[PDB]
RNA sequence: CUUGAGUCUCGUAGAGGGGGGUAGAAUUCCAGGUGUAGCGGUGAAAUGCGUAGAGAUCUGGAGGAAUACCGGUGGCGAAGGCGGCCCCCUGGACGAAGACUGACGCUCAGGUGCGAAAGCGUGGGGAGCAAACAGGAUUAGAUACCCUGGUAGUCCACGCCGUAAACGAUGUCGACUUGGAGGUUGUGCCCUUGAGGCGUGGCUUCCGGAGCUAACGCGUUAAGUCGACCGCCUGGGGAGUAC
């Protein structure tokens, strides 16, 4: 169970669905005893370049401590979900709950 | 031949030739004039004066549009990228900006081998 | 690889104690555990020649330690090879 | 795997075999078989309509579930089996209601795998679901060209169709021939490539191989007499003619598609 | 390099063709012209490195000036 | 003077675009440590952070999107 | 027995490797809009593309390859070689403090494996570049340089080759012998009374002392002073050919 760090943008019309998105994913993480540390829903940010004829995405940063099969199923959900745009999982090996 | 105000003066300055196409703010071209059509065949085509003349000759045939302010999009190497701007402003166009739109790859496609 | 817990378990299982970690039996057991582990990694990553170089270094190190153990004390040598599942 | 036979005799020297050690080494599933009598190429009128067919081995027809219209119910791939009718292998699956069905075996389909179909299915290879719930760009097979039809594209071995675009009611598909075809997005498509992707590596070794696969010999048109074929005649290997089919029509390049009612679907044609 | 325009024109065209060499574009499309084989890449880089090592710390000479 | 070793950030956060923008150009190119001081280890961390910010579109690859 | 050589704990840096997935720039092609007589190329031209509407400009889509900037006589790797980002599996190296085994070491004929590029086989892929090829020039000629196109190939999977100016033209391992300026990665302490000063390690770039060398030059990473083992050389051709 390693410490990840997941920044994913979502379509700025399912921004109303970002709550259910977040609680669904964090519940799936907690189900395998994964520990969520940061859950900074950054709100609707303006993009620097237009991703799929679309500026102004909606960011969510979440720092978790979960196993690999959990994080891989999560990546598959990000992929097969149509609103999630430019997910990015990363290793961080620590507990970072400070800011930003 | 309808009147438009915000046109863009695209300049495809290269080593051999230079092409000054004036388009509206969406890319519909109004008129164009190259250094090769203004005379200047051969070595003359690749001089700053030929590009000056081409930009002058493109400031015409766009008079039917009443273009006042221009965005200048210099694209490419070559001498006709800083003389064409001066000739476009000496034509009575208020420039709003000057933007270099030269395609810079990020180590993409492989160039031709080399001359020798 | 061969995480701290697994290597300490091998130390405790194969040595005088948990402090005794440099003895020939423990060194050979750790190399053998790593080799059995990496067999799976090289099952599909056949073209991982740079890592297989280190694997072969481990194999040769284990063989040199086994030769030392054999010509130093044959009883411990036989006990270790039978307890570890060696000899081809 | 691809096994090259040892040259212990001519006609065994040049053979290359595809031994699939996972195929069932027994009799196939009985209730899903029916007899398949050979034709010889001869039509209703008894006359040869397509040449070079006849003989070969007996083979029973395996009722393959091409439609995959048992939605929602999961299934476990009980067995992989050799099908003599397809180039690909079939897979007997058992649904959780107790019903066994033959399906096409995708690339990643071993025994015990858990597949299903329906609008809510997952995106695991072997899972059928209409090409609206399927993400674009994915690799599918056993594609339907009409909703509920049964599936007709990418059902040979190692074959797949790719979902290129998706415009409202329709989906564009890069077919295995490079042609981009529009099929409505209600049509089903099983995920993943079809299995037995090394089938094209067998080389049959000898003439009797084709003979017992059911392929009678092919006489070159030049080896005939001018009454028999447009080619022919000539006092020893004379051609001097433009290559044509035995019925006069040009071959070696002459486009013979004339449908004019399905052209609305073909965005762009074979390379 | 999208130099927006202030009033005097080459008060701004100057910061256009002075920003062009800050971004180094009109000399970046001289490497992209032809393909320089990796040996020549490395050799030119090494020769530039050696030239940069011109010992400017050795300029305490008289030379009767 | 490497206002990263001036502080001991210990990892350059790619989400700190406020300080990342201090190390790009108006065209989005990373600025060399030969100009920004930027001790080499932190220059490497900084480049990786810039690239991750670009991927997440917190920063632009270029000024021509 | 521990000063060699290894093991363990913590940590560090890294284009080290293998697999998978994405990002953006750009080239090309396709569909569409504007628009029009040029484009392209060169020493000059021409072949070539273009009124069947090119080039230029904008929008949308496809596809492949390589990853601008960072970028550094920087890093990693036994060598070959390896640079977008992310994940998974994995090798090595170094540092501090300790424990641990106790010479378990160095080298290596034969052997084994890795081994750029080109090349070969099967199957895919093919944007760009481009052997061969074609045309246009240059020419005394030009089966060359130059121009316009362009196929293998370059890409991927798995096999084969086993060679390079595969080069610091410098075998590996160890010990000892003035210095200077750096780079990079560790580490201890002191006023950290900042990013500083003072040390201690690993790798590394340049200059240079003794010494050595035919000289050039090497010069603590020696081509200096020695030890161990290995490989190799014996005038130039023939010939690294022939059998
Ligand atoms: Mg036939
Ligand atoms: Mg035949
Ligand atoms: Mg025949
Ligand atoms: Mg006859
Ligand atoms: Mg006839
Ligand atoms: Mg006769
Ligand atoms: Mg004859
Ligand atoms: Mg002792
Ligand atoms: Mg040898
Ligand atoms: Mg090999
Ligand atoms: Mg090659
Ligand atoms: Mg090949
Ligand atoms: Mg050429
Ligand atoms: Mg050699
Ligand atoms: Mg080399
Ligand atoms: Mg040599
Ligand atoms: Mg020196
Ligand atoms: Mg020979």
């Amino acid at each position: 169970m390693r410490h990840y760090e997941i920044v994913f943008m979502v379509h700025p019309d399912q921004s109303e669905q970002v709550p259910g998105m977040i609680e669904r994913y964090t519940a799936a993480i907690t189900g395998a005893e994964g520990k969520i540390h940061r859950l900074e829903d950054w709100g609707r940010r303006q993009l620097a370049y237009p991703i799929n004829k679309l500026h102004k995405a909606h960011y969510v940063l979440m720092n978790v401590e979960a196993p690999q099969e959990v994080i891989d199923e999560l990546e598959t959900t990000f992929r097969f979900n149509d609103a999630v745009i430019r997910s990015m999982v990363m290793r961080t090996k620590h507990a970072v709950t400070e800011a930003s | 031949r309808k009147q438009v105000s915000d046109g863009v003066a695209h300049i495809h300055a290269s080593f051999n030739n230079t092409i000054v196409t004036i388009t509206d703010r969406q890319g519909n071209a109004l008129g164009w004039a190259t250094a090769g059509g203004s005379g200047f065949r051969g070595s003359r085509k690749s001089t700053p004066f030929a590009a000056q003349v081409a930009a002058e000759r493109c400031a015409d045939a766009v008079k039917e549009y009443g273009i006042k302010n221009l965005e200048v999009m210099v694209k490419g190497p070559g001498p006709g990228r800083e003389s064409t701007i001066r000739a476009l402003n000496a034509a009575g166009f208020r420039i709003t900006n000057i933007t270099d739109v030269t395609p810079i790859p990020h180590n993409g496609c492989r160039p031709p081998k080399k001359r020798r | 690889s061969l995480s701290t817990e697994a290597t300490a378990k091998i130390v405790s299982e194969f040595g005088r104690d948990a402090n005794d970690t440099g003895s020939t039996e423990v060194q050979v057991a750790l190399l053998t555990a790593q080799i059995n582990h990496l067999q799976g990694h090289f099952a599909e990553h056949k073209k991982d020649h740079h890592s297989r170089r280190g694997l072969l270094r481990m194999v040769s190190q284990r063989r040199k330690l086994l030769d030392y153990l054999k010509r130093k004390d044959v009883a411990r040598y036989t006990q270790l090879i039978e307890r570890l599942g060696l000899r081809r | 795997a691809v096994v090259k036979c040892k040259p212990t005799s001519p006609g065994r020297r040049h053979v290359v075999k595809v031994v699939n050690p996972e195929l069932h080494k027994g009799k196939p599933f009985a209730p899903l078989l029916e007899k398949n009598s050979k034709s010889g190429g001869r039509n209703n009128n008894g006359r040869i309509t397509t040449r070079h067919i006849g003989g070969g081995h007996k083979q029973a027809y395996r009722i393959v579930d091409f439609k995959r219209n048992k939605d929602g119910i999961p299934a476990v791939v009980e067995r992989l089996e050799y099908d003599p009718n397809r180039s690909a292998n079939i897979a007997l699956v058992l649904y959780k209601d107790g019903e066994r069905r033959y399906i096409l075996a995708p690339k990643g389909l071993k025994a015990g795998d858990q597949i299903q179909s329906g609008v809510d299915a997952a995106i695991k290879p072997g899972n059928t679901l209409p090409m609206r719930n399927i993400p674009v760009g994915s690799t599918v097979h056993n594609v339907e060209m009409k909703p509920g039809k049964g599936g007709q594209l990418a059902r040979s071995a190692g074959t797949y169709v790719q979902i290129v675009a998706r415009d409202g009611a329709y989906v564009t598909l890069r077919l295995r021939s490079g042609e981009m075809r529009k099929v409505e997005a209600d049509c089903r498509a099983t995920l993943g490539e079809v299995g037995n992707a090394e089938h094209m590596l067998r080389v049959l070794g000898k003439a009797g191989a084709a003979r017992w696969r059911g392929v009678r010999p092919t006489v070159r048109g030049t080896a005939m007499n001018p009454v028999d074929h447009p080619h022919g005649g000539g006092e020893g290997r004379n051609f001097g003619k433009h290559p044509v089919t035995p019925w006069g029509v040009q071959t070696k390049g002459k486009k013979t598609r004339s449908n004019k009612r399905t052209d609305k679907f073909i965005v762009r044609r074979r390379s | 390099i999208k130099v927006r325009e202030n009033e005097p024109f080459d008060v701004a065209l100057r910061r256009f063709k002075r920003s062009c060499e800050k971004a180094g574009v009109l000399a970046e499309v001289r490497r992209r012209e032809f393909y320089e084989k990796p040996t020549t890449e490395r050799k030119r880089a090494k020769a530039s490195a050696v030239k940069r090592h011109a010992k400017k710390l050795a300029r305490e000479n008289a030379r009767r000036t | 003077f490497c206002r990263f070793t001036a502080e001991g950030v210990q990892e350059i956060d790619y989400k700190d675009i406020a300080t990342l923008k201090n190390y790009i150009t108006e065209s989005g190119k990373i600025v060399p440590s030969r100009i920004t001081g930027t001790r080499a280890k932190y220059q490497r961390q900084l480049a990786r952070a810039i690239k991750r910010a670009r991927y997440l579109s917190l920063l632009p690859y270029t000024d021509r999107h």
